């Protein structure tokens, strides 16, 4: 039986782009999203627009 | 709307001694209205929608 497919949280190497709204954790923290339908989320994810 | 009356409780909240005064844990029983995204079964049986 698959247990479940787990994930490590070591943090990756953080490639410095010039642009200015891309904010991105080292270390244990997640942002916090919603969207269109107000459902919560978390991601590591760094690159941000408006 | 009629306004909430209810109960505040600062119990368990005990005095850290050098540092910055900080809040741990809020937590209130009142909530949105939440209209229904999705359901799931949970492995101890509780068939529970978000």
């Amino acid at each position: 039986k698959v247990a479940g497919i787990t994930q490590d949280f070591t943090d990756g190497t953080t490639t410095n782009t010039g642009r200015g709204l891309d904010v991105a954790i080292s270390q244990n923290g997640f942002f916090r999203l919603v969207d269109s339908n107000g459902s919560v989320f978390y991601s590591r994810n760094g690159q941000f627009k408006l | 709307a009629t306004a909430a009356t209810f109960s505040l409780s600062f119990l368990n909240s005990m005095q850290q001694n050098t540092g910055a005064n900080n809040i741990v844990a809020t937590n209130q029983n009142g909530y949105k209205p939440g209209d229904l995204v999705s359901y799931q079964i949970n492995n101890d049986g509780t068939v529970v929608g978000n």
